[PDB]
């Protein structure tokens, strides 16, 4: 809402860009201080009773740094690899080699 | 407000500091639980440490059963307090255990409200031991009385080791383990543990840089 308000004030742009920038830092300062890994997928995904609601919901609001936080991050590897798990660190080589085998 | 009149004159003279109020009051010795809860659920000891009275401590500790001597720990090496820290591993029943070495989490079963704060859950996070704590705050007092107590951090094992103990700790939530490891390098890789743990401490520093 305000960086919507931002774009149809243009004299008082300034201010409703300085009160996004708190929205924005809440949730940051939120994200820091969960230990467990159940307080994370708490955060990342709302109540339930993958889907991974508030990311993709933080994609369209371009919320930058609560996405390129380290605890967002890992949660999002263990999903890019769900079976693979041995492939998460190997050199390039054996990347290029999976990618050669695949497209023949 | 469950607390009655002498919980309420109890622990007002305890968080003031009054030595004869508290004195009278223990040994008078008479309908009186040593464990409380005020506000937040503060104890004798919390209320007692959390501002610097080491009278009062002294007293505190004279009776047999306290339920969270562990909190107070951690707050007293979390501040700068020294004399305080050696009044509580002056306690006989903290002292003749493995109670320094052990995690609070992996300190036993753990079902004892030992390094319990409030009710939710324990102070910091629950792998942090004492000596880690007192390495990331750089007291450099405190690290020399624990270190002659004789705790020492333990190194954390390599990222693919595949020992039993690694493993089952990574079946079941890999975050904690993770964060875990970094709580052991950020307590390993500090002057206060560098200089007063091992000989020859230059050499130390350019290995773990590595």
């Amino acid at each position: 809402e305000l960086a919507k308000l931002a774009n149809i004030e243009k004299e008082f742009k300034n201010d409703y860009r300085k009160l996004s920038m708190q929205c924005k830092d809440f949730v940051v300062g939120v994200l820091d201080l969960c230990r467990d890994s159940e307080e994370v997928e708490a955060i990342l995904n709302g109540d339930l009773e993958a889907s991974l609601s508030r990311v993709k919901l933080a994609i369209k609001y371009e919320v930058k740094k609560f996405v390129a936080h380290p605890n967002c991050q890992q949660q999002l590897l263990t999903i890019w690899y769900e079976n693979l798990s041995g492939l998460r660190e190997q050199t390039i080589a054996i990347k290029c080699l999976v990618v050669l085998v695949v497209a023949l | 407000t469950s607390l009655t009149a002498e919980e309420e004159r109890f622990l007002d003279a305890a968080e003031y500091g009054n030595i004869p109020v508290v004195r009278k009051m223990l040994e008078e010795s008479k309908t009186l639980n040593v464990n409380c809860v005020d506000y937040m659920g503060q104890n004798a000891l919390q209320l007692a440490v959390g501002n610097e009275h080491l009278e009062v401590t002294e007293l505190l500790l004279k009776k047999e059963n306290l339920a969270r001597i562990g909190d107070a720990l951690l707050l007293a090496i979390s501040k700068g307090y020294v004399r305080i820290v050696e009044a509580i591993l002056n306690h006989p029943g903290f002292a003749a255990s493995k109670r320094l070495t052990l995690s609070p989490c992996e300190q036993e079963l753990q079902d004892d409200d030992f390094y319990a704060y409030d009710e939710d859950g324990t102070r910091f996070s629950p792998d942090i031991t004492p000596i880690i704590l007192a390495a990331h705050c750089q007291k450099y007092e405190v690290v020399h009385m624990l270190l002659m107590k004789g705790a020492r951090i333990e190194r954390p094992h390599d990222y693919f080791c595949k020992c039993g103990d690694c493993m089952e700790k990574q079946r079941h939530d890999s975050f904690s383990h993770s964060r875990s490891r970094i709580n052991a390098y950020k307590g390993l890789a500090s002057p206060a543990y560098l200089s007063l743990s091992s000989e020859d401490p230059v050499l130390t520093a350019l290995e773990l840089s590595n």
